[PDB]
RNA sequence: ACCUCGGGUGGGCACUCUAAGGAGACUGCCGGUGACAAACCGGAGGAAGGUGUCAAGUCAUCAUGGCCCUUACGGCCAGGGCUACACACGUGCUACAAUGGUCGGUACAAAGGGUUGCCAAGCCGCGAGGUGGAGCUAAUCCCAUAAAACCGAUCGUAGUCCGGAUCGCAGUCUGCAACUCGACUGCGUGAAGUCGGAAUCGCUAGUAAUCGUGAAUCAGAAUGUCACGGU
């Protein structure tokens, strides 16, 4: 059928897309968007491939996704969008390069360095 | 008299008793159980719910009997050749803070 | 130094030398079920009875050197070690990784 | 089956005389549950003059792994007890 | 000397359909909260215009009109007196000075609403009566004595 | 912490030339190899001088004594 | 299915719960420059593509000298006398009183070392979780409570109702060792924080940048470089 596994990835997680078809229906980790956001602008960010795909009127999407910040993994909403999308079809396959929304930037906090005061946080010297 | 100095208004009825130094965790129930409305300032409302506020001057430490033992207890200290009178002598901190030189706000000038 | 380091690591033997009397007195004190009459029943434990009792005067080191700083938990050996024991092998599990 | 073992090359060198001698007597054995690698950080000083600027990494890793016998009848796990060390593994035993 | 970097800009703004505002917040952003920047990044552009009568896009475009400079004050060496460089530059240098200090004069002002402290400086510009205008003025009249220094000794 | 969870002195071994010596007159001062080593808070009067090494300090002790060591008569760093 | 819709539990091996170890990331390729050549400029795919040095700190944590204490630093229970404030400062979080002056509240941290340890909901509480003890070998838990959000109150822009430096006295917890000094911040009091200018610490990309450490030789106040600064 359409019952798929993608996965959105921010802060080492492993995610549960429930997708099916349907009208542009969007919820996230057993809640509406609507329901556990709201006083941000980082839900319709989205928007932005959700729109020029134009899957508004085709797909229902509900993508879990654990983990991070207040604003950490409302980053890996912009990941987990079409990736349970492009493995229906190939229709939308080159016309996401204008956004640039899937890798996991490995620029986070890596490694704990001694005699700096961060990763690459340079202390006081003279 | 009205709570003990000359009092500045336009500000807190609550934080008018929460002037410096024992307060607002004791009275919490003091100022919600009384009737008397924090909404609102010290004169504006009837002036009648003060009397009960302006008892607890004179019934513990006023601002003129804070004067009084001001003085006793350090005449305990300073000629009994004591160590409390020999950093009050000397002018450090006395309780074991951060001992010698380079204190913020205890030596002065 | 020769008479350093024989008689504070006699402490072994000396601290809990009676070992059976220092549990005895050691644990009915965290107890309020001493009646107001027994308060100093208690207390003719450890101290005149030669005051070697207490130990608040013992410290931890290497056994080789004998350097006390340095020292932790999972050894009883000390930081000039550990440079110069997993790589001869004398430290299980020791790894490097990330 | 819960053992104390080392890390990641002895445990899957000791759960292979495990399951496969368990299963030649007519027994039924699951397979290996993982366990990840044992995440603690280790910070010492190695300069020959007194250094703050100077630390590094260490780590000793913890490796053990859960298993169970559905019909405990075997003795694979108390004869094979004495096989399934060569230098310092200490197989510990559950009936499960 | 090569320049390595590559510019991205990246504009996408979820519900205020901007050109060229989306990303700006960076110094709405003082090293804190994104729940308490909320009626400041765009409330405040929704409490620009609720005293005016227009869209609060109308009014930040413009601002590349009279706070924006014409020549660059940056110093250069010959043989002897540092000549700074006037000459007629790109947008990116130009307009880079008439969108930060605009909002800069901030702390001078100290009214109610923290929304409002930030945002009640950016309608000043429809005439260009307000704060970042002065300075502007004062840059092309304090380049007479350096307009012919572009090629001899410079 | 130093409140009184401990209320009483009930201390043997440093007391036998203390306890019995409320017959006997007060005459000689009662020397003592610490500086730690209290006595009764009934026995209110006594002299005890800070032992460290080189000589004795004038020490005055009148009724209304309650709080802590005995670093005051001598100091801790006396200002040499 | 059920649930108190916290999942008692079979089933969760596929629409998974943090992977031991792994094809791993390009001079790979076409084209204009250059001697065609190192490179340097540009395009792939595809919500991933070009990275042996500076007469100086230790004859003292293993070492090693010219003289020494030689009824002795082979004796040790040691009869206390190392901060007059009289300065420059290596200066290096914290604010500029207005987002305005005082709390017990939010979708909410939560596991390991744990056979002389870590020390429940506490009965104690405004805030003290000593007798209690769910956890005694921890997909368990003791600090187990918490996240800078909504519109937070009266009043709407202050060297002061942020202000307490000697006068907490004094309150059944190591337990033979708290006789004019300690956590327990309850805010009645006793201030010096007003665009950083003389000139200089020093910021070209994940950066200039304000949420904390749990555990011993088996007794828990190891602060400028703190296991995650969600910007």
């Amino acid at each position: 059928a359409t019952q798929n596994y993608g996965t959105g990835r921010r802060k080492t997680a492993t995610a549960r897309v429930f997708l099916r078809p349907g009208t542009g229906k969007i919820s996230i980790n057993n809640r509406g968007l609507d329901q556990f956001f709201g006083r941000e602008t980082a839900r319709m960010v989205v928007r932005q491939p959700l729109e020029l795909t134009e899957t508004v009127e085709k797909f229902d999407i509900f993508v879990t996704v654990v983990g991070g910040g207040v604003s950490g993994q409302a980053g890996a909403i912009r990941h987990g969008i079409t990736r349970a999308l492009i493995e229906y079809d190939e229709t939308l396959r080159s016309s996401l390069r204008k956004a640039g929304y899937v890798t996991r930037d490995a620029r986070e906090v890596e490694r704990k360095k001694v005699g700096l005061r961060k990763a690459r946080k340079r202390p006081q010297y003279s | 008299r009205i709570a003990g100095v000359n009092i500045p208004d336009n500000k807190h009825t609550v934080i008018s008793l929460t002037i410096y130094g024992v307060g607002r965790t004791t009275a919490q129930s003091i100022c919600a159980a009384t009737g008397v409305n924090p909404a609102a300032k010290i004169k504006d409302l009837s002036d009648e719910q003060i009397d009960q506020l302006r008892n607890e001057v004179a019934k513990i430490t006023t601002e003129g009997d804070l004067r009084r033992e001001i003085n006793m207890n350090i005449k305990r200290l300073m000629d009994l050749g004591c160590y409390r009178g020999l950093r009050h002598r000397r002018g450090l901190p006395v309780r074991g803070q951060r001992t010698k030189t380079n204190a913020r706000t205890r030596k002065g000038p | 130094k020769e008479s350093m380091k024989n008689r504070e690591l006699k402490r072994q033997l000396t601290v809990a030398k009676y070992a059976k009397k220092r549990a005895e007195l050691k644990a009915i004190i965290a107890n309020p079920n001493s009646s107001a009459e027994e308060r100093w029943n208690a207390q003719v434990a450890l101290q005149k009875q030669p005051r070697d009792a207490s130990a608040s005067r013992l410290r931890n080191r290497c056994r080789l050197t004998g350097r006390p700083h340095g020292f932790y938990r999972k050894f009883g050996l000390s930081r000039n070690k550990l440079r110069e024991a997993a790589m001869r092998g004398d430290v299980p599990g020791l790894v490097k990784a990330s | 089956i819960r053992l104390k073992a080392f890390d990641h090359r002895l445990i899957d060198q000791s759960t292979q005389e495990i399951v496969e001698t368990a299963k030649r007597t007519g027994a039924q054995v699951r397979g290996p549950i993982p366990l990840p690698t044992r995440k603690e950080r280790f910070t010492v000083l190695i300069s020959p003059h007194v250094n703050k600027d100077a630390r590094d990494q260490y780590e000793i890793r913890t490796h053990k792994r859960v298993l169970d016998i559905v019909q405990p009848t075997d003795k694979t796990v108390d004869a094979l007890m004495k096989l399934d060390l060569a230098a310092g593994v200490e197989v510990q035993i559950s009936l499960g | 000397r090569r320049r390595v970097a590559a510019k991205r800009e990246v504009l996408a703004d979820p519900k205020y359909g901007s050109q060229i505002l989306a990303k700006f917040m960076n110094h709405v952003m003082e090293s804190g909260k994104k729940a308490v920047a909320e009626r400041i990044v765009y409330g405040a552009l929704d409490k620009v215009k609720e005293r005016g009568k227009a869209d609060p896009l109308e009014t930040f475009e413009k601002a590349l009109d009279a706070i924006a400079p014409l020549v660059e004050v940056k110093s250069r060496r010959v043989g002897g007196a540092t000549y700074q460089v006037p000459v007629e530059v790109r947008p990116s240098r130009r307009n880079a000075l008439a969108m930060r200090w605009l909002v800069d004069f901030a702390r001078k002002r100290g009214e109610k609403s923290m929304a409002l402290r930030l945002a009640g400086e950016l309608l000043d510009a429809a005439e260009g009566k307000g704060a970042a205008v002065k300075k502007r003025e004062d840059v092309h009249r304090m380049a007479e004595a350096n307009k012919a220094f572009s090629h001899y000794r410079f | 912490p130093r409140s009184l969870k401990k209320g009483p002195f009930i201390d043997l071994h440093l007391l036998k030339k203390v306890e019995v010596a409320v017959e006997k007159n007060d005459r000689k001062p009662i020397k003592t190899w610490s500086r730690r080593s209290m006595i009764l808070p009934h026995m209110v009067g006594l002299t005890i001088a800070v032992h460290n090494g080189r000589q004795h300090v004038p020490v005055l002790v009148n009724e209304d004594m309650v709080g802590h060591k005995l670093g005051e008569f001598a100091a801790t760093r006396t200002y040499r």
